[PDB]
């Protein structure tokens, strides 16, 4: 299952504090200890906390953590630039018998102005559909915390089939961009009302609608 | 003693699992990795 | 120190097997229980399994049941994956993971994983299509193997506005990735816009002119 929920996104300026919260359930936070793992783009996890408030020599007294019910958090005061990085959650969990880890949050340590992003979606080209193929291109440009949850949606209905979003990365004047891509059938395409690419960040959400027609 | 989760995958300790906590004559066998040497051990315990 | 390299990752065919290798130094290795846990491209880390000490017992993710298998040698110091009837889903960078010496819920040491993609695809070259349109207008670049696809606009003099997303590993086992430029909608019509992507596994260039769409 995994379940073990984060927020997909936090972030602070250089100094501040910040927390992450991990909330799971009875047969896992509930019952067993939290450990909490740091991971920088291209390496390997770091053990950060043990046992829901544990710090292995080595990690910086600023990172500590804690335990309520069936939730963990991760609390990190005076943000250094190196902190930016995946954090994710892990427990033993009882009924499955599987160790689960958190959804991941990621950190950002603010650098530069929050921006919305920008969203762009293309409907499949004519030249696509008549290689019997059909793409639905959304591209997410000039966001900063570099982070967004993408939906896609068939008239009104949810869709997360056919579908791959690749993580968000910098572009030349050092904002984020990132896509996503729903793979449709000529059919499928042709059939409905409408399709949507909805891009949620920081609170918000941009949705961008094209249709066959 | 044995919470049963992950730590019989762990090796064994005469000082947390006999003595922090009551352990079986099993789980001190896997201590002593040798039967006699356990149950001289039991003699006390 | 504690050292742990991941080895035998590669590209593999579905429904094939591979057996990875985790070279471990720096410590008793016959002390401590190990894990695996993997990685799908932008995804989250997935626990896969863990082994005792000694090699005794040993427990699966109900995602790898029946299909992999962990073992060790502790006289080489060695922990192994034998990966069988591999699947897309199992396309990840598979991590090795040592537990602490009293908990086995803790993994103090990580190695960097190793890549692991399964995939029928052999060498071959992308198909371009164009996204038609400041306006933005595109590339869609799909369907190509080796990953390194390069792409330019209008022979390199198209600079400014400029960004190539990192590519996707699709279902189909192809990769696809895409490529835009914003420019000024009055150029449309006029100015010519041509993304040129570079394919050099399989020697393959397209140039692909992108006009204002026609038809809507
Ligand atoms: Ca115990
Ligand atoms: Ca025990
Ligand atoms: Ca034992
Ligand atoms: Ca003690
Ligand atoms: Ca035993
Ligand atoms: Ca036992």
């Amino acid at each position: 299952q995994s379940v073990l929920t984060q927020p997909p996104s936090v972030s602070a300026a250089p100094g501040q504090k910040v927390t992450i919260s991990c909330s799971g359930s009875t047969s896992n936070i509930g019952n067993n200890y939290v450990s909490w793992y740091q991971q920088h783009p291209g390496k390997a996890p770091k053990l950060m906390i043990y046992d829901v408030s544990k710090r292995p020599s080595g990690v910086p007294d600023r990172f500590s953590g804690s335990k309520s019910g069936n939730s963990a958090s991760l609390d990190i005061s005076g943000l250094q630039s190196e902190d930016e990085a995946d954090y994710y959650c892990a427990a033993w969990d009882d009924s499955l018998s599987e160790f689960l880890f958190g959804t991941g949050t990621k950190l950002t340590v603010l650098g530069q102005p929050k921006a919305a992003p920008s969203v762009t979606l293309f409907p499949p080209s004519s030249e696509e559909l008549q290689a019997n193929k059909a793409t639905l291109v959304c591209l997410i440009s000039d966001f900063y915390p570099g982070a967004v949850t993408v939906a896609w949606k068939a008239d009104s209905s949810p869709v997360k089939a056919g579908v791959e979003t690749t993580t968000p990365s910098k572009q030349s004047n050092n904002k984020y961009a990132a896509s996503s891509y729903l793979s449709l059938t000529p059919e499928q395409w042709k059939s409905h009302k409408s399709y949507s690419c909805q891009v949620t960040h920081e609170g918000s959400t941009v949705e961008k609608t094209v249709a066959p027609t | 003693y044995n919470s049963g989760k992950l730590e019989e995958f762990v090796q064994g300790n005469l000082e947390r699992e006999c003595m922090e906590e009551k352990c079986s004559f099993e789980e001190a066998r896997e201590v002593f990795e040798n039967t006699e040497r356990t149950t001289e051990f039991w003699k006390q315990y | 120190g504690v050292q742990l390299v991941e080895s035998g990752g590669g590209v593999v065919q579905p429904g094939r097997s591979l057996r990875l290798s985790c070279a471990a130094s720096g410590f008793t290795f016959s002390t401590y229980a190990m894990h695996w846990v993997r990685q799908a491209p932008g995804k989250g880390l997935e626990w896969v399994a863990i082994i005792s000490y000694d090699g005794s017992k040993k427990y699966y993710a109900d995602s790898v049941k029946g299909r992999f298998t962990i073992s060790r040698d502790n006289s080489k110091n060695t922990l192994y994956l034998q990966m069988n009837s591999l699947r897309a889903e199992d396309t990840a960078v598979y991590y090795c993971a040592r537990a602490s010496i009293a908990a086995a819920r803790v993994l103090d040491y990580w190695g960097r994983g190793t890549m692991v993609t399964v995939s029928s695809a052999s060498t071959k070259g992308p198909s371009v299509f164009p996204l038609a349109p400041t306006a933005a207008l595109g590339c869609l670049v799909k369907d190509y193997f080796p990953e390194p696809v390069t792409v330019s606009w209008n022979s390199g003099a198209l600079t400014s506005g400029v960004h190539t997303f990192p590519a996707v590993l699709q279902s189909s086992g192809l990769y696809s990735l895409s490529s835009v430029v914003t420019v000024p909608s009055s150029s449309l019509g006029t100015q010519t816009y041509i993304c040129n992507v570079n394919h050099k596994p399989s020697n393959t260039k397209v140039d692909k002119k992108v006009e204002p769409k026609s038809c809507d």
